[PDB]
């Protein structure tokens, strides 16, 4: 039986954009980089796999006639995304793929289904979470990731009943951030390893009120090696990271001998200023005293900048430094309009959070943490 | 620049 | 001599840098990328000269002591890219300059001017020329310029200079683009032409003037050319750039007298059409079937895919199917300006002349006269 | 693809 049907241009174009966004770049096997269309009874489905990540959305269409086919991604997407908004009708004969658009009318080869892997199937469903809080989350945590070693590239879930622990570190900084869900099955005590860049760029993407994530029940959980996220019409898995994370509860500390809380905007906006001068981005220097924070970076040789910011800070001064990368990069998941650092000495972690005597002070319970190692001061 | 202090990994 | 300290509006100081830093070189003389501060009488004089181009522009300041400094261009730039809206006080102190605005405090390096070339006069004013124009007219040729120093002829844009007109050319052997404009000139008679690299007589255009008009500075009489450079200049702004010493091709043989045939459509409707049908071209080509009143687009091949779309087109003369680079096509569409194209045919396989359509029989077919033209040449069918 | 017919050139 020989695929035809009509489908509105955006509805066409959105699905096979956010399939593209998933297909490998230049792969060893060429035929991975393909889109695979299917006609049923619902209307088309969508879906592209490389063995290791796999994204199915489901649109309206109507199907003139059942069948499946497998064309090019990347130039399906530029097709479509160049189209104007007419109706779509796409017709399989033989080897060739008609596309047609108005005036416009396109004829593309098949690919060979012969070496193209199915689809997995999802795991048994774990537990829902609301979208705009998943990819909050994800895309918090997520900054911290290293880029590569294989036990950095992930982020950590751990699952425990109702709540939920997202974490990240790239051996410079650690993101954490709790969260509540919905079950779905029985209580479950558990945690995996996801790739971050693949369940990053996937919370990026649309989802739909909510997202189901599927790792499995009982004492299978992680047991497929797979992650399934499910949202209304898209089904995607990616593969889970093979490697033992760090363990990251004893980095936080219990306690500071300074805390200071600033505005976000404030402190960034002056932060990309003074870094300005600072030599491949070397490092900024942050000093606290009183109700002032003066900020600094550069060096003799190269140029110098310097600003003071009003800041709430208690306990004993210091002079700390960061990467400006880094801190701006904090600064940015907070999400907050105020953060509260918190300090030991200028050699050992910052505490960034989202926002009293002479000290010393309790750490913040929050939802989300940031910690951060300082970089030394020039000596 | 130091590492956090990631036993093993700093 | 005293040390420079001045007070400055945070917009005029940062449009004058960014202005500058243009025609900056990212080089071999690290100091050639400094930029010199200098305050005077009338305020602040700000430029950069790198022995090739120089740019030079005057802004409004409160000059509390008189100076000059030469201070990292590409630093200058990013710092008053990123200053508040607020006053801004520079003041030299010893081997640094303090930069100072709201909160934010800077201090950039002095450099050392022993090896900083001097800024070169310009050559005696020969014309003026309406400014708007004059960028447009660059920006369409630039675009038919080589861009690869092998071959130094084509990478320039010819300036001939008439009494009446100034005319600019360039070419990169498959496209040639011919603009022509009016000006006045200041001696009257003159009949000259130059050769000045493109890209960077392209990159003066887009940094933009301020005024309506320009003053072209090449000399006059025998002496045009003679002094190496070509200057502009503007209201509170004056810049130069060292001429091409290459012979420029003969180009207005290349020019059509006259057509086979003629085709007549709207640029939009066309440029997009080609864009989507070229999404199948590998690397090369898309193909024109001119049919009266119709033109079809295709191209692709039965290994990768095709692709073919119809448009109505204002058609005559004999009939025939072309081939173009499509990349060269939609440069030389973009170049226009005008809502319609006119097409000037002979063979699939000599030049095509697009032309600015203006307000069609059985033919041969006159050239219309034009103020541009974009000449483009043709690929052979397979 | 042919040149223009620049003489000399092409
Ligand atoms: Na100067």
């Amino acid at each position: 039986t020989d695929l035809k049907f009509r489908v509105v241009r955006e509805d066409f174009a959105d699905a096979v954009a956010w399939v593209a966004r998933s297909l490998p770049t230049r792969p060893t096997i060429p035929v991975l980089a393909g889109v695979l269309l299917t006609g049923t009874d619902e209307g088309l489905t969508i879906s592209g796999f490389d063995y290791e990540v796999s994204a199915e959305v489901k649109v309206s269409a109507e199907i003139a006639s059942a069948g499946s086919v497998l064309v090019s991604g990347r130039l399906l997407s530029d097709i479509t995304k160049a189209l104007p908004a007419k109706p779509v009708e796409v017709s399989v004969e033989g080897t060739r793929v008609s596309l047609t658009c108005g005036s416009a009318r396109f004829s593309l080869p098949t690919l060979a289904v012969e070496d193209y892997p199915a689809l997995p199937a999802l795991p048994e469903e774990t537990g829902v979470i609301a979208s705009d809080l998943f990819a909050e989350a994800i895309g918090q945590v997520a900054v911290a990731a290293g880029r590569d070693l294989p036990m950095l590239t992930g982020i950590r879930v751990e699952i425990s009943g109702e709540s939920v622990v997202l974490a990240a570190t790239d051996r410079f900084r650690l993101a954490v951030r709790e969260l509540t869900w919905v079950t779905t099955a029985g209580d479950v005590e558990a945690a995996v390893l996801v790739p971050a860049k693949t369940l990053a760029e996937a919370a990026k993407a649309g989802t739909g009120n909510q997202v189901h994530l599927a790792l499995g029940s009982g004492a299978s959980v992680g047991k497929d090696g797979l992650l399934g996220i499910r949202s209304e019409g898209k089904r995607s898995t990616t593969r889970l990271l093979d490697a033992e994370f760090p363990k990251f509860r004893q980095l936080l500390p219990a306690e500071h001998t300074a805390v200071a809380t600033i505005g976000v905007a404030e402190l960034t906006e002056a932060i990309k200023r003074v870094a300005l001068v600072a030599d491949r981005g070397a490092q900024i220097r942050m000093e606290f005293s009183d109700d002032t924070l003066k900020l600094s970076a550069g060096a003799d040789d190269v140029g110098r900048a310097e600003e003071d910011l009003p800041v709430d800070f208690a306990g004993e001064p210091l002079t700390i430094a960061f990467n400006p990368t880094y801190l701006t990069d904090g600064l940015g998941s907070l999400h907050s309009e105020r953060v509260t650092f918190g300090f030991t000495t200028p050699s050992r972690p910052a505490v960034l959070r989202p926002a009293g005597g002479s000290g010393p002070f309790p750490a913040a319970k929050t939802d989300y943490v940031y910690l951060l190692m300082p970089v030394r001061l020039p000596g | 620049v130091p590492t956090l202090p990631l036993v093993p990994x700093g």
